[PDB]
């Protein structure tokens, strides 16, 4: 695990590795928040806010332990701050996140987590502090409800 | 409707208009 050996390196005081890690994560942290509908005008301080929070809390952090996971642990919470408030191409943009906004919270979460970002069903559990079985339960609820929005609207 | 296509499509949309990540300025922090 590449992640593993550069978050206990980070975790030692190496900013350099810590690079890494927001190199390899930030793309999927903003297509989180992007799929959330969060204006284009906050998306990039989010992301900012939850690796700089990540850096500051990896001295709480086993870095045996799964780092992703961890790390959207932090920048959901601070996601779903704003997301409520949600407002050329990309008009492409606007109809993702539109379509995904009907869904209810909770599904939302699930299918962005594991469609989206490609989280599996237990990454996602352990993110949103669910069993898995409710993972994939609410997993079934969001793709009956995408399947049916997107029947209505084709 | 084919969800699976749509959710493809929707992880292309938000990849791309996600690649611009600035790793410089999390750095001058
Ligand atoms: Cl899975």
């Amino acid at each position: 695990d590449a992640d593993r050996i550069l978050a206990a390196q980070a975790a030692s005081g190496n900013q350099r590795a810590f690079g890494q890690l927001v190199a390899r994560h930030g793309v999927a942290l903003a297509q989180a928040a992007r799929s959330f509908g969060i204006p284009e005008t906050d998306v990039d301080d989010v992301v900012q806010d939850t690796f700089v929070a990540a850096w500051h809390a990896l001295d709480d952090f086993d870095p045996d332990r799964p780092f992703r996971a961890w790390l959207f642990r932090i920048g959901l919470n601070k996601m779903r701050d704003l997301y409520r408030f949600r407002r050329a191409a990309r008009l492409e943009l606007a109809r993702v996140a539109s379509t995904l906004g009907k869904l209810d919270t909770g599904s939302r979460e699930v299918i962005v987590l594991t469609a989206i970002v490609g989280m599996s069903q237990p990454e996602a559990a352990a993110v949103l502090g669910l069993s898995v079985k409710a993972v994939e339960g609410r997993i079934g609820r969001a793709r009956a409800k995408l399947s049916a929005l997107l029947d209505a609207d084709s | 409707a084919d969800v699976e296509e749509w959710l493809t499509h929707a992880r292309k949309v938000t990849q791309e208009a996600s690649i611009g990540v600035d790793v410089t300025s999390i750095q001058e922090c």
